[PDB]
RNA sequence: UAUGUUCGUUA
RNA sequence: AAGUUAAGGGAGUGAAGACGAUCAGAUACCGUCGUAAUCUUAACCAUAAACUAUGCCGACUAGGUGUUGGAUGAAGUGCUUCCUUCAGUACCUUAUGAGAAAUCAAAGUCUUUGGGUUCU
RNA sequence: UCUGGUGCCAGCAGCCGCGGUAAUUCCAGCUCCAAUAGCGUAUAUUAAAAUUGUUGCAGUUAAAACGCUCGUAGUUGAAU
């Protein structure tokens, strides 16, 4: 069945704006798409949602290509915080 | 001098692997019994502090940009740019920003710095559609088309590679007026390295 | 720069200036101290002159020579 | 009309629209060994780049100037 | 006219930070932008004009499964009659968009024409300073310096492209497929660039290197 | 078989300019090759050549300034008399302002223009630009 | 005009090379030229190994291998798809 | 690795 | 190679030929047989896509992977490998070299046209 | 890309082509173009033709390297 790309990148736009508001239930990122998007088309308002919690559910278990918003700052401070005797032989040569 | 010296012998530069090459000859001092072959280090010097003498000439840093296709390059070369003035891209290069105006990102440089130039030599292939000079890090068989400085390090190595970007940074800060010489550095290699 | 090139000993017979690889050397058997002169890449058997024993065997090139002997170049 | 700069290694003159010669700055140093405002220039030809031999006719041309002196 | 900055060849131009042509071809820069002659050769307030005129029109057509497919190839030569001069190439669909194309690619395909003068410093160069010779395709054209009554002594193409280059006395030669006007044209184009790199023993005196544009400006480039 | 040693010289002269290499050797060397090259030097066409001379009809080794187009050997060296100077130059020389056709005459080796100041055409060697 | 630099064979500092015989239909072919596989097959499945080793003595008796060492002749090599036609390109890669 | 022919002329 | 002449040889293959098939026909492709030929010696013939479709000699211009035959120097175990070099022989990459292009390290060093020479 | 006639006929056309009902190409009228007291046509010859090449061609695949080697005449021939 697929889905297209124009449902894909109406899918990738949102999330990035609040991130704050999106949560976990299924019945509430629902909602908060309609509640936050424009779309005219009832099956495209639930058939985007669909595919924004298909990409909620791949959080907290590795990358998911995008979202550059707060919560990716904290992992990356806490991220952050004799020899072979031609090479002997090239340390004695030079000094 | 003495402890600068003393910084960089730990790493794994002076390794450089088979394949011989040609114009590496005056880079090269002799093949490994085992076929591995081995840098000078008595150029390598030398040649990354001409290289960075030549970077500080640019006026305004952020036209020189950086380029690293690997990922164990990728942090060493976007610490270099963030710690100096200059930029960089890493990873995936679009074959397009240098001669293509149109497109979004574009941003062509005066200066080019290469991590590798087999691996991303498409930049290298870039550079001379728009007069862009390119330095790069040249390992023993690296290729040496549409290159002038060419850094005779080792290429594949994590450590190597964050090495030799971040003395290149220390060298283009002690030739500004940033820091002075005299005292050592506080700066560690891992701040550098590949996680 | 070809003119003050220094490694050309290693080089190719007829480099810059054309030179014969070969040389003359004296033997000296221990034990027989005797004085002739020899051709580095003789072409034929050679024997001594004090006591007759068999000095170098000729080959394609510099020969066999002996097991023993002092042999020193002739060169000044 | 104009006179064309001229590739400082093959001393070849470099026409308009070759886009693959490079014009090379580097700085000097003071005693403490820091950058200072002024330069000096270099000018490499494409031909040169292209065939890959700009590296060690920069590093003649740089030791022809004592900017760097292990020769080759 | 009014266009939104966002190179910087194109911006430097624009503000007027270049004073001429010269330069940009000393340091070999690319032209990217119609700008660069919208904001250099203007109607008014200008030395000289630039005569654009479409040397040849070809259709050529593809031959996909349902029928033909002809768009045609527009070549023009551009040129100011004093040294500079240029030729350009475009398929289009349609002849219009490809005149105007071609336009566009021969104007940001301008170079410089060394005009070589034959008897007198004081009397303007008419002729080539040399035998130059230009290749495409099969078809080789040569240009021979030639004396100050001449005319251009070479085909109708040869006469209309060295006219825009602002040579008016040449005798030519050519071999070859020259009825290909396309690889005529190239031919004749790439003799007339070749003009400015042949190293005659007037430029062996060494001069120094000025400042590129870019390093000269690059302050003016950074308050944005 | 060589034939020609000067030509072989001027082949040589052309292909390391032409790569640039600033340096060249040329094996057979010649008096007829030494007065072509120190004539060429005379003209400014080339620096400090210098004839390594051993036993074996030496060498010569001539440093480049990056300052020839083209230098060539006309052959066979047809005998040229005062008259069709121009005939050859207009053929040969790309411009009448600078290249030299290099004549053998009853005077030794000159250029067309000084061979005409002192008359006496003679046989045709070479030219170089 | 010259699909192939070694035009078809592989005859270098040669000026004649004995022709041999195709496996297949019998025709002349060059010897350098021939397309040549040496077989080493089982004498029989993996099925019948199971049943012979079991049905055999010694109780440890291996089943001697064939050694066939075929050589076809261009068509018939290619036609038993022993070579495929092969893109320009990828008509110079060896190994 | 059985057989399986032909398509008037011009535009 | 075929072919011709004369002796010999004559297994296998097999121009011719004869059948059996296949087919609309099949004098062909397929099958069974089979003469000349194929082999040897002694004579002819002088032609092949006799082809790298690329005449011969000489010079110059670039890297790498091989490999064949010598020679030099060096080292695991009198043994064995590496380096340099000459002479072959290929291959890969590269051309701000060439070419109409395919492509070519020669088919380059050609309107910047001339090393010598023969044939077409 | 004017008007009539003819309609694969008659005819034009050096070459490419035009002519079967809208013929910018035939037969006419008007107009225009070119050279001009001159302007066409046929044949020959020169340039064009670097398609005879000394200057100055080409020979892997467009025509074209003798099957190969020896070899006389000829042509050419290291440095001093």
């Amino acid at each position: 069945r697929v889905r297209t790309k124009t449902i894909k990148r109406a899918a990738r736009q949102i999330v990035e704006k609040y991130y704050a508001k999106l949560t976990l239930d299924f019945q509430i990122n629902k909602k908060i798409t309609e509640e936050v998007a424009i779309i005219p088309s009832k099956r495209m308002k639930n058939k985007v949602a669909g595919f924004v919690t298909h990409l909620m559910k791949r959080i907290q278990k590795g990358p998911v290509r995008g979202i550059s918003l707060k919560l990716q700052e904290e992992e990356r401070e806490r991220r952050l915080d004799y020899v072979e005797p031609d090479t002997l032989r090239m340390i004695k040569s030079l000094g | 001098k003495e402890e600068s010296i003393a910084k960089m012998l730990i790493c794994k530069v002076h390794i450089g692997t088979k394949n011989l090459e040609n114009k590496m000859k005056r880079y090269v001092y002799t093949r490994a019994k085992d076929g591995v072959h081995i840098i000078n280090l008595a150029k390598t010097y030398e040649k990354l502090q001409l290289a960075a003498r030549i970077i500080v000439a640019i006026s305004n840093p952020a036209d020189v940009v950086v380029v690293s296709a690997r990922p164990f390059g990728s942090r060493a070369v976007l610490k270099f740019a963030q710690y100096t003035g200059a930029q960089a891209i890493a990873g995936r290069w679009t074959p397009g920003m240098l001669t293509n105006q149109i497109i979004q990102k574009f941003t062509e440089p005066r200066l080019l710095i290469v991590t590798d130039p087999r691996t991303d030599a498409q930049s290298v292939k870039e550079s001379a559609y728009a007069n862009i000079p390119v330095i790069a890090l040249c390992d023993s068989d690296s290729p040496l088309e549409h290159v002038d400085i060419a850094i005779p390090c080792n290429n594949k190595g994590k450590e190597s590679i964050a090495l030799m970007y971040w003395l290149l940074a220390q060298e283009v800060l002690y030739l500004k007026g940033v820091i002075p010489r005299s005292e050592p550095w506080n700066v560690m290699v891992d701040m550098f390295l590949w996680r | 720069n070809p003119d003050p090139v220094e490694e050309s000993k290693k080089h190719k017979l007829k480099r810059l200036i054309p030179t014969p690889n070969s040389y003359f050397m004296d033997v000296k058997c221990p034990g027989c101290l005797q004085i002739t002169t020899l051709f580095s890449h003789a072409q034929n058997v050679v024997l001594c002159g004090s006591c007759n024993i068999m000095l170098c065997q000729p080959t394609g090139g510099k020969c066999k020579l002996t097991e023993g002997c002092s042999f020193r170049k002739k060169i000044e | 009309i104009y006179i064309p700069r001229k590739c400082s290694a093959t001393s070849r003159l470099i026409p308009a629209k070759e886009h693959g010669a490079v014009q090379i700055n580097v700085g000097m140093v003071d005693a403490n060994g820091v950058y200072n405002g002024k330069t000096e220039t270099f000018a490499i030809s494409g031909h040169v780049r292209q065939n890959g031999e700009s590296d060690a006719c920069l590093n003649r041309l740089m030791y022809e100037k004592k900017l760097l002196s292990f020769q080759n | 006219k009014n266009w939104v900055p966002v190179t910087k060849l194109g911006r430097l131009v624009k503000e007027g930070k270049i004073v001429s042509i010269e330069e940009i071809y000393l340091h070999s820069l690319p032209i990217k932008e119609y700008q660069i002659i919208d904001y250099f050769f203007q109607p008014n307030e200008c030395s000289h004009p630039l005569k654009d005129d479409v040397v040849k029109i070809m259709p050529v057509q593809k031959q996909t499964r349902a029928g033909q497919r002809t768009r045609f190839k527009a070549f023009v030569a551009i040129g100011d009659g004093n040294g500079h001069c240029g030729l350009g190439v475009k398929c289009a669909k349609e002849v219009a968009t490809a005149i105007r194309g071609a336009i566009i690619s021969a104007k940001l395909s301008l170079i410089p024409v060394r005009r070589g003068y034959w008897g007198n410093k004081i009397g303007d160069p008419h002729t080539v300073p040399m035998k130059v010779s230009g290749k495409c395709g099969s078809v080789r054209i040569r240009l021979v310096p030639a004396p100050r009554g001449t005319q251009i002594v070479g085909a109708p193409t040869t006469k209309k492209m060295l006219n825009f280059a602002g040579i008016k006395d040449c005798f030519s030669s050519s071999c070859g497929k020259t009825k290909t006007k396309g690889n005529f044209l190239r031919a004749i184009f790439n003799a007339l660039s070749k003009t400015y790199g042949y190293l005659t023993p007037d430029l062996w005196k060494v001069t120094n290197f000025d400042k590129s544009p870019y390093e000269e400006w690059s302050d003016f480039l950074e308050t944005y | 078989v060589r034939m020609s040693v000067l030509a072989d010289c001027l082949k040589t002269i052309n292909n390391a300019e032409k790569r640039g290499r600033r340096q060249v050797l040329i094996r057979p060397s010649s008096k007829v090759v030494i007065k072509f090259l120190q004539y060429m030097q005379k003209k400014g066409y080339i620096g400090s050549f210098e004839i390594v001379d051993d036993h074996r009809s030496g060498k010569i080794v001539v440093n480049l300034l990056g300052r020839i187009n083209k230098c060539a050997v006309i052959s066979p060296r047809y005998d040229v008399k005062l008259d069709e100077i121009e005939k050859i130059i207009t053929s040969i020389l790309p411009s009448r302002l600078f290249g030299h056709l290099i004549l053998t005459t009853p005077y030794g080796i000159m250029d067309h223009e000084e061979a005409r100041r002192k008359h006496t055409g003679g046989k045709v060697l070479g030219f170089f630009f | 005009p010259k699909k192939r630099r070694n035009g078809g064979r592989s005859k270098h500092n040669r000026g004649h090379v004995n022709p041999l015989r195709c496996s297949n239909c019998g025709r002349c072919v060059p010897k350098d030229k021939a397309i040549k596989r040496f077989n080493i097959r089982n004498i029989v499945d993996t099925s019948a190994q199971r049943d012979i080793k079991e049905a055999s003595v010694y109780s440890t008796f291996q089943l001697p291998k064939l050694y066939i060492k075929q050589c076809y002749c261009v068509s018939c090599a290619i036609h038993s798809r022993f070579v495929r036609v092969r893109s320009r390109e990828q008509r110079r890669v060896r190994k």
